[PDB]
């Protein structure tokens, strides 16, 4: 199986320094040019360079030079990227393509900002079929799981407010289960929390 | 650099439709490549060389084109084919891409699924309360989505969110949370969230009182 895991995502201060890592695999690493694109806020695609493996060679875009940075382990097969000087608008996704923009990395998501972490409040959410609920309210890093026991779910994008995300959760379940078997609602993550709730 | 400007940017079309998105480069290119991006995943090479399909894709799908102008184009739209197609360009330094066109589903109108929910005591107990309203199933994703309290519009501290269309019915979900304090809850009674979509002349009201219902 060819794959480019990509490392996870980050949140940092605006002036800190990030490197992202990109672990190829099943195909032969040196063959290929290693690209990395950014996508922006939404449908804004951009090439930022590439590097040619082994060899080291790289071809920058003109408006990320300076900040950016490939490098490369031809041993351990991984593509860097070094993002330096970050500011709120460096927040966004970040994938490595190869053979010719045919793989993608599964990409990373990084927040730029001085906002600090959150664990979020989750709470339930009753009636007064049966359609529930739950709330997970103010956590600041993006990335949490909402799932229910383990199909009437319906998970809401997150929105931000002031400085912590808001996210919810309905599911539709019929009357002759609930209450007999419980509904819970599994939340993970912002400030390491796993909270289970009905 | 080459701009690649896409047209249209967005657009719903009904399965078995015929679907032809183009793509203007702002100087001559050789080739032109085609991506196929679903919401929550990495962009998949659609059609590369202008006509070349990749593995994968199916034979409805045709890249055409020459020197400024290329086009894709789907001989019946599926709902597989809903995604976001960008074009790029790689005959020349930097490499660009294109705006990008929004595919989405054309389908029968319907109403959404109300349904309303008070501050949970654990919410309460914390000095805040939001009451949540979900809009469940509806096509158009065009929704006005109004809170009243005590029959006021409340428009500060209500937090709308969308869902991206269903996969298996093909629409949109919305979730409308509006947050006040403990105190401006235990105050006023009746708290009502009113839909006034396109299939409905009235507006679908769904109402709840803080004490009994």
């Amino acid at each position: 199986e060819v794959q480019l895991q990509q490392s996870g995502p980050e949140l940092v201060k605006p002036g800190a320094s990030v490197k992202i890592s990109c672990k190829t695999s099943g195909y032969t690493f040196t063959k290929y040019t290693m690209h990395w694109v950014k996508q922006s806020h939404g449908k804004s695609l951009e090439w930022i360079g590439d590097i040619n493996p082994n060899n080291g060679g790289t071809n920058y875009n003109q408006k990320f030079k300076g900040t950016a940075t490939l490098t490369v382990h031809k041993s351990s097969t991984t593509a860097y990227m070094e993002l330096r000087s970050l500011t709120s608008e460096d927040s966004a996704v970040y994938y490595c393509t190869s053979k010719s923009f045919d793989y993608w990395g599964q990409g990373t998501t990084l927040t730029v900002s001085s906002a600090k972490t959150t664990a979020p409040s989750v709470y339930p959410l009753a009636p007064v079929a049966v359609t529930l609920g739950c709330l997970v309210k103010g956590y600041f890093p993006e990335p949490v799981t909402l799932t229910w026991n383990s199909s009437g779910v319906h998970t809401f994008p997150a929105v931000l407010q002031s400085d912590l995300y808001t996210l919810s959760s309905s599911v539709t379940v019929t009357s002759s289960t609930w209450p007999s078997q419980s509904i819970t609602c599994n939340v993970a993550h912002p400030a390491s929390s796993t909270k289970v709730d009905k | 650099q080459i701009v690649l400007t896409q047209s249209p940017a967005i657009m719903s079309a009904s399965p078995g439709e015929k679907v032809t998105i183009t793509c203007s480069a702002s100087s001559s290119v050789s080739n032109i490549h085609w991506f196929q991006q679903k919401p929550g995943t990495f962009p998949k090479l659609w059609i590369y060389s202008t006509s070349t399909l990749a593995s994968g894709v199916p034979g409805r799908f045709s890249g055409s084109g020459s020197g400024t102008s290329y086009s894709l184009t789907i001989s019946r739209m599926g709902a597989e084919d809903a995604a976001t197609y960008y074009c790029q360009q790689r005959s020349g330094y930097p490499f660009t891409f294109g705006s990008g066109t929004k595919l989405e589903i054309k389908r029968a109108d319907a109403a959404p699924t109300v349904s309303i929910f008070p501050p949970s005591s654990e919410q309460l107990t914390s000095g805040g309360a939001s009451v949540v309203c979900f809009l469940n199933n509806f096509y158009p994703k065009d929704i006005n989505v109004k809170w009243k309290i005590d029959g006021s519009e409340r428009q500060n501290g209500v937090l709308n969110s969308w869902t991206d269309q269903d996969s298996k019915d093909s629409t949109y979900s919305m979730s409308s949370t509006l947050t006040l304090t403990k105190d401006e809850y235990e105050r006023h009674n009746s708290y009502t969230c009113e839909a006034t979509h396109k299939t409905s002349t009235s507006p679908i009201v769904k109402s709840f009182n803080r004490n009994e219902c």
